[PDB]
């Protein structure tokens, strides 16, 4: 069970010199436990999901995650 | 099953599997046929064992059957050898798989949280499970009712 | 972290030498008990919430340590005693499992006395709390059973006061 | 009314640590040479693990997860969290040593300091009780300090922090000492006021 | 150890030995008998096992052994065999333990460096443990074999 | 970290008993003197860098400390020093609205005396300069809001001596 | 340092130094002749440099020692031209080490704190050290001036 | 080149090219030719370098063109002197380039992981370079011929 | 990331062949381009804030965006702008230094594209301040060098539309 | 961490005075043997593996150390010796490259002692080994430049006992 | 407690060698200040108690530690107060003639910053007091003689602070 997030994240609190488009607009894939608290952390930050898969998850399975 | 979680051990240690684990799937594959008796006799006699535990546990506490309980009523006490049905189901596939991991993932993770939102007490149905296992252990043969033991040793275990 | 055949074997490692028969006869010795440690930790694993409270239930409760001013008086106290009587009993089933307790002095008595002094915490109600959960874990499993807990117990003792 | 100057030395020693002027951080900013990809991996062995991974390692061990941040598939806090999460690291760093020393030892790989406060300590033990090491792990890398700090893309670093009071020389007596200089913790809690 | 391991991992989960895993340690437990067994098969005669397999190495790589490789001379050819001692003793503490931490934690972990530090092709390691393997499982019965070729089939894994 | 409120209900809880009479006077006496401890504070929140800078003014310049080979010497550690002081302020306007000084112990006081020592930090000097911006707040704000400001201020003092 | 840096670059990326920074370091072991004789220009006239570039910064900003500026008085003049003392010998150490990090280091990091706490603008005393630079590159050769004229550009460019 | 590692410098530490580099930049600029004089000896007596260096390389370590060996019959020899011809080009490739860098892309790597995998003793390649190394110096004049030893000690120190 | 020179050594070893004399004679094209190429870096170098805050007084500053309902209205969006453009500029400096805009394609072009349609900034303002960059550099540093940075600074517009 | 320069500069400003003829003469002798520091340095970088395995095949091979109960026993103690070995040689030649032995008593020599003595490593053969890579480097380097390199490696082995 | 003779001796005993060239060099330069040393500890000990009325006049007098509520206020204060000062200076004089501090921190230093820091004493009152006590002194005996009584005066007041 993983997700891949594509998410754009802007820095609206502080303008930073470096460059940061590694940090701006990135997918990754996140485990599904981990899932929850990214997605609440990446709502806190004020970046918006923008494309959810779960291509790994294999979902509506009860036994084997 | 014991071969899902010597291959997620395996990976997360970044190896082949060792010797020792390869003679544990080939004894846990010999072994097939006392699981399938042992799940077999269960699957067997679940009726008589979960009204022999269900009047075992009213017995020993009323205070679920009572008024102002939680399992007060015709069909809550139907509700309550209902979870008891699941978790000797549950039972039984973790007896089959020779590991606990399908009894945690179907049963196990948040349990505490749905009966604290059901209000159901979780020590009586701790309890619930401690007369389904004497009562199972009571029908099977000594070691077979030790290796069944160790799974509902291991579901009170994770109840309380 | 060695049970006993680590520990063997590091002894005929520090030596150098091959396994004699001393080393042989030790390690049938632990072959001979080790089912009785299987089936003493699945019974200790069973009752482990049980075990604990009935340990405070012997020792620290109705007594000054839960009334106000003790140092077990709040609800923060009480689920921090909960929780360090359940480290205790889960770490002298692990002892009993290797049948060394190497584990109990790297893990668990490492800087708990210290930790214990620098927060106020009684050691001997502690000490009183871990000889019930000794008397009760020794009720659980039988005598010998029992025995071999009570010295893995005895060493969390020793090492705490 | 001016003298020559003796204690030229006590004068040089005195200062914070020239090393937080002289350490260089890492933004895996490219992520598109392999040598800076490589260097940064390095980075990220020696400053989680404080040696060089290589006498630990039977084969090349991280290579999953080393060539999965080789596509950015992976970010490199993750791969933070995925080093903190095997087995090299829970038996370097979890197993000789007690909970409330995993704790600061924990805070010293992937915080890059030592614990804060009082009610610190108590959480993070409270998560030892819980769940696992790698949940622990999991809540120090997915904490909001970490992403302030250091940041997805940056491997954390030595840092020399001010305001919570205890934090500076716990810190100092932390990152001064070499691995397995000794077996004691150096804060076991802080005393109540 | 199977022990150790056992403990460790339930050790950083926070719970107790889950009872899959204490069956594991009580078959592990039975199966000792055999494994001595099969360790004083491997102990009595090393002799003949680390000269039959210097033999059909240096037979099978004979560029170590001729001048230019590491094992040329008397002394070289002496450590050569005292390196191949080494793990055959190592093997047999594998056997004993039921697990690969033994060999592992003591004669695996820096062994690239090592032989790279000396100047030794590591391959021709590998080749020396599989006449030591070739030697040990044709003295031994077909179970027997399996369960300490296993651990044979380890060390030339971790070689390569 | 508690204030007056705070340690008196603690003082009453670890007795286990109710509010007595003294414990009404003592919160009596904190609510009475309350608003002028918010007055104070307001009037210190007003002057902070001025209060700072007459401190060092008064002190710390033109001394050996911002010479050459004085702790005091670069801009960083000038910058430090008044960041240092600045939180010495801070936390005395907290511990002179709070009327305890368990913040200043808990958060100022706790590792302090061991980071100056590593540092090479003079305490004496320090200490001075502390006591020069207790002498600036209490010419700021009065006789008697600079006696429960010294009070604290002397707390520090005392601590880091 | 160029030295310094180099390591610490090299450092942090757990490499060596690079050819290329090496041969940076070499020419910077080899331009070390023309950086003393700047560093013996710059120290020797130091009091002419000092004097003449007080005398134009007051004239340039007649504010600050006007009655109401921060150098208002005798010893507070005494000061200012100590203050410009400082930064010319910051100067002459930026010059010899083949970088910033001495100027910097020492007396550029917290000087708007410094200054903001002393009361002074932080403006004249960027119109000081460009005097000073007027004064200096005034005093030597083409090449000579433009090497000093960078430090004191990183200067005037770190105030403000 | 230099003036790609100048520049991902300038980029991490996201600034502009200081005059210092830009310096460097210039100089090797104007020692452009006589790296290309460098680099054009080199690719005119490659042959002769490769066969007085293998031949000197085997008759050092005789353990590689030994039977068991690696580089056993012609096709291996020749493989084994196309790999050298693979490294004195990646030597022309880096002094031609004034940096190390296109040698650490094209061949520096893997070479361990790879050899690993082929069966090719490592350090025998180091000899290879370093046989290479001495005659290359050896037809070289003595300041060219440490440039291009610079390069060459790159390379068997990256081996080794 | 890779140079007129490593784009040459790359182009020879991916067919094989040693260096020809064709690949010396670009060699030799990069050379006496870079000489200039080097003083057109340093004038920038030194020229950079002047650059910027023409290129936006130019094009960008009594515009819709500038003001109230465009994307530069706040002064987080001001300055973001002007990060934006200085990175433009830089790495504009860095492609003109190696004689290869893969640097461009690779750490400016690589991501800008899609955060530019999400954050919603306007590609055609963006694209007339850097073509007024580009001119306001070619008028500083001279004719060549401005055409070196104007094919750089046109391969930013073109990836960028 | 400082090289002759930055001690030199140090020193005149912990004076406060400017650079004299003394600290001129000083530089001058550093930039003078400087290339001789970096033609050492790139010889030592060359061969490092091979001098560390030349100083453990003087030393430490065929010992008791690597035999049964020493110390460099197992395979892990001898990949920690070889990775200790090859930290010695390293920050000898940074020392050597900056002359001043200041980063070998700020990064090496620290807790050093502290970590062999609680560890069980014997001092005086690892000082036997430092001083067997001493020699296998002066006599790869030359006379003086092997000169300059042991008497860091003096001091590491000074430090060490 | 040795002087640089014993130090030097120690040295060479330690290393088991005898006395070389550094060695002999060493004791001709102690044997060339050894007369300015004697000359210096006749002049300091024919005005000590000047010196120490002097310190005392300079830094502690008419400051608030002489005024109610100081350290230095009853006169059992005080006379202990220039007991302290008495010892720093004959101890100082005691490390000019060894021209080794080890005196200082075997038989001063030891447990004094313990005892101060117990009975309430002001160590940075102390330090500015050895440091015009030094003042003094090197204004007695001259510029060279003042320079190596006060590199123990300082080394009295790094230890102490
Ligand atoms: C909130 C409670 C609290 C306090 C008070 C605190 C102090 C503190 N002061 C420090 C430094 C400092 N503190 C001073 C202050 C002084 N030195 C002098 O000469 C003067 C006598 C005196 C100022 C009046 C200086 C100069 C430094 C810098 C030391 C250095 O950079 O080497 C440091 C070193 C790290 C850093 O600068 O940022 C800490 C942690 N930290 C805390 O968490
Ligand atoms: C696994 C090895 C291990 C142990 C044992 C351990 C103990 C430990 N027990 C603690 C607290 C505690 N321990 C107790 C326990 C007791 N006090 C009493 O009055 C009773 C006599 C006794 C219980 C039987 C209490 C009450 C606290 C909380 C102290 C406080 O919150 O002030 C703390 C303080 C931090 C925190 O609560 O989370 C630690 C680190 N840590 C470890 O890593
Ligand atoms: C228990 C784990 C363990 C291992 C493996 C070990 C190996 C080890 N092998 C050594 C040498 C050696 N080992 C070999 C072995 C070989 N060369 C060949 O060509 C053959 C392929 C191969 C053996 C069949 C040789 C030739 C040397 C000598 C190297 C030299 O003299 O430079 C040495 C250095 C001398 C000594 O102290 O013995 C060590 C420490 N030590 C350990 O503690
Ligand atoms: C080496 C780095 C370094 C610097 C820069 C430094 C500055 C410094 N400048 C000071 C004062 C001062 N500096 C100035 C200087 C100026 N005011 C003006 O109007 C002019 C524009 C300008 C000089 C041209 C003045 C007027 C004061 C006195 C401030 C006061 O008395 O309140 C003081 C306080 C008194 C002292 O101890 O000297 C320090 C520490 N110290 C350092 O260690
Ligand atoms: C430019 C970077 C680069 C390197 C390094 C490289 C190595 C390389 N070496 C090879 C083979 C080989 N290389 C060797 C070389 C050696 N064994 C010995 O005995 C000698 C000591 C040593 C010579 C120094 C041998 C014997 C083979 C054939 C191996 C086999 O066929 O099993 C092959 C397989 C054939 C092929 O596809 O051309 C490659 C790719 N290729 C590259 O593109
Ligand atoms: C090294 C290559 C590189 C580039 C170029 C880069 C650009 C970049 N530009 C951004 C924003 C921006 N860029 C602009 C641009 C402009 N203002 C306008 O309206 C004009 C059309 C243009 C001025 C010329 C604006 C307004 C924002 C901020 C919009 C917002 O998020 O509020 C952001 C989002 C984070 C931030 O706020 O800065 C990134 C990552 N990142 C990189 O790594
Ligand atoms: C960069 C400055 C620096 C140094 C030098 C350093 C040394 C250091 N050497 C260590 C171990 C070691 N060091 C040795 C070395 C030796 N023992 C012997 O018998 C030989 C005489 C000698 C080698 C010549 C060995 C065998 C160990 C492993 C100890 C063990 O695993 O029990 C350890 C224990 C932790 C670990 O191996 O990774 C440290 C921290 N750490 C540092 O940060
Ligand atoms: C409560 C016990 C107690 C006493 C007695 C005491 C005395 C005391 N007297 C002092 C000075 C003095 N006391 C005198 C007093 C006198 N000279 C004369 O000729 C007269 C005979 C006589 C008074 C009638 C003088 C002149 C000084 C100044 C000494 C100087 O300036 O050098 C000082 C130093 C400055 C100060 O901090 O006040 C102290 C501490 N302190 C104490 O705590």
């Amino acid at each position: 069970r993983m997700f891949k997030i594509t998410a754009c994240v802007p820095s609206q609190s502080r303008i930073r010199t470096q460059r940061e488009l590694q940090n701006t607009y990135f997918t990754k894939l996140v485990p599904y436990d981990n899932w929850f608290r990214e997605q609440q952390r990446i709502m806190k930050m004020g970046g918006k999901i923008v494309k959810v898969q779960l291509a790994t998850g294999k979902p509506g399975t009860n036994t084997g995650l | 099953s014991i071969v899902t979680k010597s291959i997620v051990n395996a990976d997360a240690e970044a190896r082949y599997l060792s010797p020792g684990e390869l003679d544990r799937i080939k004894a846990f594959v010999t072994s097939g046929e006392s699981r399938l008796r042992i799940a077999e006799t269960l699957t067997g006699s679940r009726e008589r064992i979960i009204k022999s535990a269900g009047d075992a546990l009213f017995q020993k506490r009323p205070d679920v059957v009572s008024p102002g309980g939680n399992a007060y009523g015709e069909e809550m006490t139907a509700t309550c050898l209902r979870d008891m049905d699941y978790y000797l189901r549950l039972i039984t596939y973790g007896v089959v798989a020779g590991d606990v991991t399908p009894i945690e993932e179907i049963g196990l993770v948040g349990v505490r949280e749905m009966y604290k939102s059901l209000g159901t007490p979780v020590d009586a149905v701790a309890q619930a499970v401690r007369e389904m296992k004497a009562v199972a252990t009571g029908m099977m043969s000594g070691d077979d009712a030790a290796e069944a033991g160790a799974y509902f040793d291991y579901v009170i275990g994770a109840m309380e | 972290m060695q049970d006993a055949i680590t520990s063997v074997i590091n002894s005929a490692d520090v030596q150098g030498k091959y396994l004699d028969g001393s080393a042989m006869d030790k390690l049938k010795a632990y072959f001979t008990t080790g089912a009785l440690r299987v089936r003493a930790a699945s019974t200790i694993s069973a009752n482990a919430a049980a075990i604990v409270k009935e340990a405070v239930a012997k020792s620290l409760l109705y007594s000054d340590v839960t009334r106000p001013g003790g140092n077990m008086y709040t609800t923060r106290r009480y689920a921090a005693c909960i929780r360090d009587l359940d480290y205790y009993l889960r770490y002298a089933t692990y002892a009993m499992l290797a049948g060394d307790p190497s584990i109990l002095d790297e893990r668990v008595l490492n800087g708990l006395k210290e930790t214990y002094n620098s927060l106020g915490v009684p050691v001997g109600s502690t000490v009183q709390a871990i000889q019930a959960m000794k008397e009760v874990t020794a009720g659980l499993v039988g005598a010998d059973a029992g025995r071999e807990m009570g010295v893995y117990f005895d060493y969390i003792c020793s090492g705490l006061s | 009314k001016n003298l020559p100057v003796t204690d030229v030395d006590a004068r040089l020693k005195q200062g914070v640590n020239i090393q937080r002027q002289q350490t260089k951080a890492f933004k895996l900013t490219d992520t598109f040479n392999k040598v800076e990809l490589k260097t940064a991996i390095a980075a990220a062995y020696r400053q989680i693990f404080e040696r060089d991974i290589e006498p630990y390692i039977v084969d090349a061990q991280f290579t999953a997860l080393e060539s999965k941040l080789g596509n950015r598939e992976i970010n490199m806090k993750e791969f933070i969290e995925g080093l903190g999460c095997s087995e090299l690291y829970q038996k370097e760093f979890y197993t000789p040593y007690p909970n409330t020393k995993v704790i600061e030892m924990g805070t010293k790989h992937f915080l890059g300091r030592a614990p804060l406060d009082q009610q610190e300590i108590r959480k993070y033990n409270q998560i030892l009780a819980s769940q696992g090491l790698k949940a622990f792990i999991g809540a120090m890398v997915n904490s909001m300090e970490y992403l302030d700090n250091f940041g997805e893309d940056t491997v954390p670093f030595r840092r020399f922090p001010t305001l919570p009071a205890a934090n500076f020389p716990n810190t100092e007596r932390l990152y001064n000492q070499l691995t397995k200089q000794n077996r004691d913790l150096v804060v076991p809690s802080f005393e109540p006021a």
